[PDB]
């Protein structure tokens, strides 16, 4: 389990003087989505690469998945695998039309549900649970970044979470409680003058997955 | 040979009016593209710059300004509430480690409103 946020432990997107339109977009419409699939190459020992056609807007024919150790890389590799991330392009290099991203691949066989499951996002603004709406997904097990992935596409719709410029919350993060167990992403941008999605992206690489059936979602804002 | 075709060519709107300016690439597939304004027969000012798909940034003169990057061909630039001062002719370029492209310009003029 892991301890809840700190006071100043968490980002605040006031100290933030990019451009948030750099992390609203890793949450928009589009995402890598790919069902049953095997690895076709590898670059670096961490990675591996697939074989996925942007079918939508033309602006990707593979992806690299990078992991956060060989162990990973390795469990994957060969396996038909679901997957589901949210991708960049900018800082993406591996040796056609590129893209690239971290974690978020589920084993095919045997994860497959028959009906869609719904989890229930409780969203706390300053503290006071005012919205709470649910996310769905097929899978038993399912990656954290793809609940973080249909979270924030919501949140972003309908409370304006992430807008052009910057945000109306000044501090955000997402917990993911299963049982006893619990950790939590932070939702804002490093502090400085550039968003590096590259790096913003990398808290996926463990893979991490929960069970659909028992994992709750709450998500806490502050307002500025 | 690579080119920029920006559109529109000419355009009038109202104060208050969302405006959107495009920029598409041509035989090419460049990770930099460019939205600058030129004042009155002088310097170009950058807006925005994108270093590739899903990446937006500042220039010298964003304000009042938005911009979007969702494929390597297209990059516009947007103008949520028109003001007069906007009024100006606007110049998209894409640009490939070493050359620029520039587009034919579209000169924008943002009138009062009654
Ligand atoms: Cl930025
Ligand atoms: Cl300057
Ligand atoms: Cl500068
Ligand atoms: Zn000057
Ligand atoms: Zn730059």
């Amino acid at each position: 389990s892991q301890p809840d946020p700190k006071p100043d432990e968490l980002h605040k997107s006031s100290k933030f003087t990019g451009l948030m339109e750099n992390m609203k977009v890793l949450y928009d419409d589009n995402h890598v989505s790919a069902i049953n699939v095997k690895s076709i190459d590898q670059f670096l020992y961490f990675d591996l690469i697939y074989s996925i056609k942007d079918t939508k807007l033309g602006n990707y024919d593979n992806v690299r998945v990078e992991f956060k150790n060989k162990d990973l890389a390795d469990k994957y590799k060969d396996k038909y695998v679901d997957v589901f991330g949210a991708n960049y392009y900018y800082q993406c290099y591996f040796s056609k039309r590129k893209t690239c991203m971290y974690g978020g691949v589920t084993e095919h066989n045997g994860n497959q549900l028959d009906k869609y499951r719904s989890i229930t996002v409780r969203v706390f603004e300053d503290g006071k649970n005012l919205l709470s709406f649910d996310v769905q997904t097929n899978k038993k097990k399912v990656t954290a970044q793809e609940l973080d992935y249909l979270t924030r596409h919501y949140l972003v719709k309908n409370k304006k979470l992430y807008e052009f410029n910057n945000s109306p919350y000044e501090t955000g993060y997402i917990k993911f409680i299963e049982n006893e167990n619990s950790f939590w992403y932070d939702m804002m941008p490093a502090p400085g003058d550039k968003f590096d999605q590259s790096k913003y992206l990398m808290m996926y690489n463990d893979n991490k997955m929960v069970d659909s059936k028992d994992v709750k979602i709450e998500v806490y804002l502050t307002t500025k | 040979e690579a080119a920029v075709t920006q559109s529109p060519r000419n355009k009038v709107a109202v104060t208050g009016e969302k405006v959107t300016l495009s920029c598409k690439q041509t035989n090419s597939y460049f990770n930099n593209m460019y939205w600058y304004r030129q004042d009155t027969g002088h310097e170009l000012r950058l807006i925005f710059m994108s270093h590739g798909i899903r990446n937006v940034e500042k220039g010298d003169i964003p304000d009042g300004y938005k911009a979007s990057r969702p494929s390597q061909e297209n990059f516009s630039l947007i103008l949520e509430l028109a003001t007069p001062s906007q009024t100006s002719v606007y110049f998209c370029a894409s640009g490939g480690g070493g050359t620029l492209y520039f587009g034919a310009g579209t000169r924008l003029s943002v009138l009062y409103g009654s």
